[PDB]
């Protein structure tokens, strides 16, 4: 780019103008081509400064996802984090996270308490859920019914508190025993 | 949170060069100088879009909230949609829309009424007059707001689950429960103290909406941006009317004035006084830019790891521990209720 | 490469003429004239350029024969048919090697259809040819390049063409060129495969502003458009009256340079063409303003002042200079918004036995500041002494004397000179060209001139509060918004013409032509008004059948019809619409972009949905 | 981790025009050139 | 001289370089050559 | 507008020399000069 000047090459002015006078064209050459270097500068550092934020972010997936198990919802991958794997790319990193997505689903019913006699009964981790005659407890991602017993359940309370309270009945091992 | 700013399309030739052939011919002696300017503003405008996309379009399938509201005593009406306002919004979510000033709409086709303005035009008017154009976000902040309303039904009925695979609906009290025992503390005592603590919450959500009322303002964060974006502009405006050394800071009139050979000179001082104007201010929009997209991925983040389930990480979501999150929108940005 | 180039070039897709011989019509040349023929064997011969084509201005003639050309530039009277009767200043004659070459495959089919191009910029007259054999049973669609033959420098005036004939006992294709931006392909052996305009179709200027000729499906913003204005109109002010330039300039007594008369000119209608007139100019070196374009401008005030100076001292007057008169009698200053005026008095400021009425100082305490006057007879002071009284040694009078007499040198006669003082700068302006006053009209894109403000726009009645000293209007920015009318004492506002941007919605090319235009940010009546008015800086005319227009929030789209359905967004348009190439048989549809699939969750008091099996999914990221 | 640097307030009229008034006059012919920049420099102030 | 560092100056473009043979297709109207980025690639010897 | 100008103006609660009549003395101009009065 000429830039204003008379000639757009260093080599042709030079040898086509004496010194004094070429002096004027070749500082327009230079604060045309030092500010086009400038704006390269700038760019390529802002540029610079974005990729560092990715690569930080793509070192701290790597630390959690793949160093371990993440219970970060949607930090690596959609669904709930099992384990990721590495892939190189040409400047840049892969990622193969592997997640457990839940699947069909069944409407059943729910307490949030079951009365054996007076006391109310929670689970110890799980959902009270009920087939529809009979009531179970049963994890909450994955449907493994099984029957109510004192050691799934613990027990506080007094059966007048708790809102939507169920009656039913909960075993125990050690009268039986 | 700020989520995203005023989309700019600055235009090199008509701000540089108003209509001038002579203007537009040294112009382009110096070369690709503003065709680098109109590319990093595309790609600023489509990085804004890319995160109003992220922080907000979270799900996939919208939800919508069961006719009756009965959350086991929880009262949501001052988050949940209005069905009686036209715009489909919040009550808490009007007080954000009506205390944020827009200086410049864009999606105002305001042409035709700068001929009407009656009065001396005004900021807008003057940008056009000076090829100074904004353009309109690519999602209206209407259905921004169904997102939201979306999002926060899907946390009311479904848990935590809707962010992982399909919405399995459960009781909001059992969820609340959950929540509970998530951090320490077993589900006996939300299930004796369910009432009083519906009372907190209650409490707790109405004198929000009067501490956003009466405070002067605390969404100090979002104008600071708009009022940002308005001042460079406003300053790259006023940079017409500075001479750089010429004869006179008017194309027009020193085009008029002068023969070309002697104005090529004065033209030369005011175009390499104004490209350096222009380029001043794209760096510029590009470095509040990058910190808007830092401040967008940090919302993004907060927004799947608060609202999409629970967060363990101290001091994140909230001060104290942390239960659930409301997400609601705002002007160029996004407000959480830990 | 895909070399992209500005210059004279046939529009594609352009209007060319055809022409049929069994008389030979004059084709005006302007820009340069493509050419293109088919014929047997020879039926065409030369061709004739110049102006009026008689013995009064240079001709041309590049007749060919059997083998070689007769190329020159001449001065021939006619031949109304041995094809010229005079040669008589007539030089620049060559001879080379024939362009027609033509061959045969043992058969008359195939009759080789030759092509072309002649321009003349900046003289150095150019001839490209090529000859292909597509036979020209029809004017062929394929790409063939054009390459040069000779290049030689006419360096005339050329707007009329002709074309000779020949004898015996379906041609003259004549096209013209206009400057066009090409796109070129270049073949990896250097040649050329294809080329697209990029001032012809939407989906041509995507594919010359992302330069390549493969477009990828998206928007890209590519230009913007300008509603031109249709007519100019000037409101100069409510007077007349010419000034007394004639009397400054028949003035009898031009004082010296010392004691400089000045005058001051107001209220007028100034033209310069009595300037002109009484002066047999020397010297018009003019600095703030060009005397050519000298009468479309309006100044506040007018200083006329007028002196006698020697051949030298012309020279001596000009902004920053030096010398006895540039420092002690008559500084210009640096910034000065005029210009100078000289021109011979050696009848007037002359007389047998001398004359010396005029004056002028050499001897100042210091230098003088730009236009201060300095009339005094104080002795310069020399040494150290008060000398007072009588002039001597080392006691100097300040003014010397400019005595004139009818002989002297061209350096020494007696010059006549006066020099004018503008004010162009934001105020009320009394003095003005004799440009006319046209009529106003309002809303509608117009050139004003009002009263030296030049500028374009909307002009329409306004209600401020204009008090009766306001002559403009602005704003915080500092723009001109309205202009009081000088003759009307009215209030108009000034608007953009209409500055936007264009952005074209495009598939991409491997999967369909079809194009969509967007016009950012405009009420798009406004474009329909105005594109039937041929007054858009888009050229690119796309189609615009009534069910093809959507004023979106974001201006309005042009070319795709909008679908009252929902889809996931395929390009991105703005304000919650997107557009998509889907079937009907294919088009391009604009609607309402879907958030996603409509879904209601079961929620109930006593309801929970448990899964009762699981999957495994592996997502990637980047 | 770093967490902040030094602050800086560099003055326009100081810092090009060292106390010249012809100076002076003809740096105000740029515009409103370094307000932006003793703005963003007391932003940056802020920031930290 | 080929192959071998050397200043240049045919027919008046002046410049520095290695030469060598080429397979270029260079047209018979052609003088010079160029790339992409417009630097002078090629040029044609005119004496040979 | 809060336009903003650089001109010459009298400085805010500045000195103004109140006189009377009932001699004439010249004052100096300078810079320009303000005058007002009542009667
Ligand atoms: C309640 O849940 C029971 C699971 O134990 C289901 O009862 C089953 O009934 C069969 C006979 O019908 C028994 O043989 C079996 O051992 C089991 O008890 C029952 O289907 C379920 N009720 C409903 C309505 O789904
Ligand atoms: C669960 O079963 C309890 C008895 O084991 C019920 O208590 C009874 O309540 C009735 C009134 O509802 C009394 O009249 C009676 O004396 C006894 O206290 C209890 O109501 C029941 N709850 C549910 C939800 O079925
Ligand atoms: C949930 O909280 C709402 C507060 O926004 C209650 O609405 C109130 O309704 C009364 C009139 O009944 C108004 O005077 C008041 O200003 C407010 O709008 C709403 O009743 C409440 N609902 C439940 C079930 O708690
Ligand atoms: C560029 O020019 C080359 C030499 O002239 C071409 O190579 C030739 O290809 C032909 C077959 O087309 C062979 O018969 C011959 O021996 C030689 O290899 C080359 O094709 C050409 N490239 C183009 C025109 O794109
Ligand atoms: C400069 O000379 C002008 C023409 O000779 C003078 O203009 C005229 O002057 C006569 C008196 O000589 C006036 O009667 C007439 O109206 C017109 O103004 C001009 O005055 C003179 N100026 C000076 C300062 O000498
Ligand atoms: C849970 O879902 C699995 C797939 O998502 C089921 O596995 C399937 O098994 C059948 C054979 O019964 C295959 O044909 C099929 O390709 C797939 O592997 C699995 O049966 C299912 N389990 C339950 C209890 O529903
Ligand atoms: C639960 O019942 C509701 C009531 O109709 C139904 O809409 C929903 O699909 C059911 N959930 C299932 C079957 O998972
Ligand atoms: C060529 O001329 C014909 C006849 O006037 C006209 O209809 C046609 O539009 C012209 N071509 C173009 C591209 O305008
Ligand atoms: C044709 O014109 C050329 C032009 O110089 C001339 O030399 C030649 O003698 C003419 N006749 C033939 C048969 O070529
Ligand atoms: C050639 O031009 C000169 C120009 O004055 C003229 O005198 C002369 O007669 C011309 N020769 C002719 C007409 O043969
Ligand atoms: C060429 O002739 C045309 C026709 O009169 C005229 O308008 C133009 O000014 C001429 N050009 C020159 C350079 O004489
Ligand atoms: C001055 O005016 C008179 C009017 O009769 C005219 O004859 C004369 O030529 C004029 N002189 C000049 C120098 O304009
Ligand atoms: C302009 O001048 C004409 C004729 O002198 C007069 O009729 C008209 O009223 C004037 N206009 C104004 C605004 O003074
Ligand atoms: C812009 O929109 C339409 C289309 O032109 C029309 O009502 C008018 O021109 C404008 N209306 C408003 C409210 O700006
Ligand atoms: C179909 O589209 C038209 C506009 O083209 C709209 O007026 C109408 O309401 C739409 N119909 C439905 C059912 O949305
Ligand atoms: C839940 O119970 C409340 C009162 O007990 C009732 O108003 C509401 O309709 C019930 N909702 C459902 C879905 O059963
Ligand atoms: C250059 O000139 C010499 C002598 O005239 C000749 O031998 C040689 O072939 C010429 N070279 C070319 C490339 O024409
Ligand atoms: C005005 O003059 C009085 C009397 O000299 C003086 O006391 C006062 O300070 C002056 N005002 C100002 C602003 O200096």
């Amino acid at each position: 780019s000429k830039f204003g000047a008379i000639s757009s090459v260093l080599n042709d002015i030079l040898s086509r103008l004496d010194p004094p006078e070429a002096e004027v064209q070749i500082d327009r050459l230079i604060t045309g081509r030092l500010q086009s270097l400038q704006t390269y500068v700038t760019q390529q550092l802002i540029r610079a400064a974005e990729i560092r934020a990715s690569a930080n972010l793509a070192a701290t997936k790597m630390s959690e996802c793949v160093l371990g198990q993440s219970k970060r919802v949607d930090f690596c991958g959609k669904g709930y984090h099992l384990m990721s794997f590495p892939q190189s790319a040409p400047h840049g990193v892969v990622f193969l996270h592997v997640t457990y997505v839940p699947a069909q689903e069944k409407n059943f019913t729910t307490a949030p308490a079951i009365c054996h006699d007076g006391k109310a009964h929670f689970p110890r981790e799980g959902v009270f859920v009920s087939n529809g005659t009979h009531w179970f407890v049963t994890q909450r991602n994955f449907y493994e019914p099984q029957i109510i017993t004192t050691d799934n359940t613990f027990v506080s309370g007094n059966c007048d508190v708790v809102i939507g309270i169920v009656n039913n009945t909960v075993y125990d091992p050690l009268q039986l025993e | 949170l700020p989520v995203s700013m005023t989309k700019t399309s600055v235009d090199c030739t008509m701000y540089i060069c108003g209509d001038s052939t002579e203007c537009s011919n040294l112009l382009l002696q110096y070369g690709s100088f503003c065709t680098q300017l109109k590319r990093a503003l595309t790609g600023i405008a489509v990085e804004q879009d890319k995160n109003t996309q992220e922080v907000f379009a979270q799900v996939k399938q919208i939800y919508k909230t069961p006719p009756i509201k009965y959350f086991g005593g929880f009262n949501f009406s001052q988050i949940l949609p209005d069905p009686s306002k036209p715009s489909k919004r919040s009550p808490i979510e009007d007080l954000l829309f009506n205390k944020v000033t827009l200086a410049d709409a864009g999606f105002i086709k305001q042409y035709g009424d700068c001929l009407g303005d009656i009065a001396a035009r005004d900021l807008i008017c003057a940008q056009k007059f000076n090829g100074l154009t904004v353009l309109p976000p690519l999602l209206t902040d209407e259905m921004i707001a169904q997102y939201t309303s979306a999002l926060l039904a899907g946390t009311i009925t479904s848990g935590w689950t809707f962010g992982a695979g399909p919405a399995l609906q459960i009781p909001f009290p059992m969820q609340m429960a959950y929540r509970f025992n998530g951090i320490g503390v077993t589900q006996n005592v939300l299930y004796e103290n369910q009432k009083l603590i519906a009372n907190q919450f209650n409490s707790a959500i109405g004198k929000i909406q009067d501490s956003l009322f009466s405070t002067p303002s605390a969404l100090g964060k979002l104008q600071d941006v708009v009022n940002h974006n308005a001042q460079a502009l406003n300053t790259l405006v006023k940079q017409l009317s500075s001479k750089f050394g010429a004869i006179s800071s008017v194309l027009n009139d020193i085009l008029s004035r002068l023969d070309p050979p002697e104005a090529e000179v004065q033209i030369d001082r005011l175009i390499t006084g104004r490209l350096q104007s222009l380029q001043t201010y794209v760096t510029q929009q590009l470095i509040r830019a990058a910190e808007i997209r830092a401040s967008a991925n940090l919302a993004a983040t907060k927004m799947s790891e608060c609202v999409l389930g629970q967060s363990k990480r101290v001091d994140f979501c909230g001060k104290g521990y942390h239960l659930m999150s409301f997400p609601q929108s705002a002007p160029h940005g996004v407000v959480f209720l830990h | 490469v895909l070399h992209l180039t500005q210059d004279l070039f046939l529009p594609f897709f352009s209007n060319v003429t055809w022409f049929h011989a069994i008389d030979n019509p004059v084709l005006p040349f302007n820009d340069g004239v493509y050419f293109a023929s088919t014929e047997k064997s020879n039926i065409i011969r030369g061709w004739i350029f110049g102006t009026t084509l008689d013995s009064k201005t240079q001709s041309l003639l590049i007749v060919n024969n059997a083998t070689n050309v007769f190329i020159k530039v001449c001065e021939f009277q006619f031949c109304n048919d041995g094809v010229y009767s005079s040669a008589n200043n007539c030089t620049f004659e060559y001879v080379s090697q024939p362009f027609l070459m033509d061959l045969e495959g043992k058969q008359g089919n195939f009759k080789n259809l030759r092509e072309f191009v002649f321009k003349n910029i900046d003289g150095y007259f150019k001839i490209y040819s090529k000859h292909t054999p597509i036979i020209g049973r029809d004017f062929p669609q394929g790409f063939s390049a054009l390459e040069p033959l000779v290049d030689l420098p006419i360096g005339i005036n050329i707007t009329r063409f002709q074309t000779l004939l020949a004898l015996n006992r379906a041609d003259y294709y004549v096209g013209y060129l206009q400057p066009r931006t090409f796109l070129l392909k270049y073949n990896e052996n250097g040649t050329i495969t294809d080329a697209v305009d990029c001032a012809l179709d939407p989906l041509s200027e995507t594919k010359c502003t992302l330069k390549s000729f493969t477009v990828e499906k998206g928007i890209y913003q590519t230009s913007n458009f300008r509603v031109q204005p249709t007519e100019s109109i000037v409101r100069f002010p409510n007077v007349t009256n010419l000034c007394p330039f004639h009397e400054v300039f028949n003035a009898t007594r031009f004082a010296s340079v010392y004691a400089w008369n000045r005058t001051r000119i107001s209220n007028c209608v100034a033209d310069y063409s009595v300037l002109y007139n009484f002066a047999p100019f020397f010297a018009f070196k003019c600095y703030g303003v060009s005397p050519t374009k000298l009468n479309d401008l309006c100044f506040t005030n007018v200083y006329a002042d007028s002196f006698v100076i020697k051949g030298n001292e012309v020279s001596q007057i000009a902004p920053g200079q030096t010398g006895n008169i540039a420092d002690y009698n008559y500084k210009l200053p640096d910034d000065f918004t005029g210009c100078v005026i000289a021109w011979n008095s050696n009848k007037l400021d002359s007389k047998h036995s001398g004359n010396y009425d005029y004056w002028y100082r050499l001897f100042r305490k210091s230098k003088l500041k730009p236009f201060e006057r300095d009339i005094s007879t104080e002795i310069y002071q020399a040494g150290n002494k008060p000398c007072k009284g009588v002039k001597g040694p080392n006691c100097y009078f300040p003014l010397q004397s400019y005595g004139f007499r009818p002989t002297y040198g061209v350096g020494h006669q007696p010059y006549r000179v006066v020099v004018l003082s503008f004010e162009l700068l934001h105020a009320p302006a009394t003095v003005c060209g004799p440009k006319k006053s046209t009529n106003l009209v309002k809303n509608k894109c117009v050139n004003f001139n009002f009263n030296g403000l030049t500028g374009t726009g909307v002009l329409t009645k306004s209600n401020k509060k204009f008090l009766p000293f306001q002559q403009f209007g602005r704003d915080i920015v500092d723009t001109t918004d309205a202009v009081r009318d000088p003759q009307t004492l009215e209030i108009l506002d000034i608007t953009p013409c209409s500055f936007g941007g264009v952005s074209v919605i495009t598939p991409g090319t491997n999967t369909s032509n079809q194009v969509a235009v967007l016009y950012q940010g405009v009420n798009c009546t406004e474009v329909s008004v105005a594109i039937h008015a041929d007054q858009l800086t888009p050229t690119w005319r796309v189609y615009s059948t009534g069910s093809n227009v959507f004023q979106t929030r974001a201006g309005c789209l042009i070319g795709a019809e909008y679908v009252n359905n929902s889809y996931e967004c395929d390009i991105p348009i703005g304000a919650g619409i997107c557009a998509s190439y889907q079937t009907q048989s294919q088009s391009i549809i604009a609607y309402t972009m879907s958030l996603g699939a409509e879904n209601s969750v079961a929620y109930s008091n006593n309801s929970i949905a448990i899964p009762t099996n699981f999957t495994i999914s592996v997502t990637t990221e980047i």
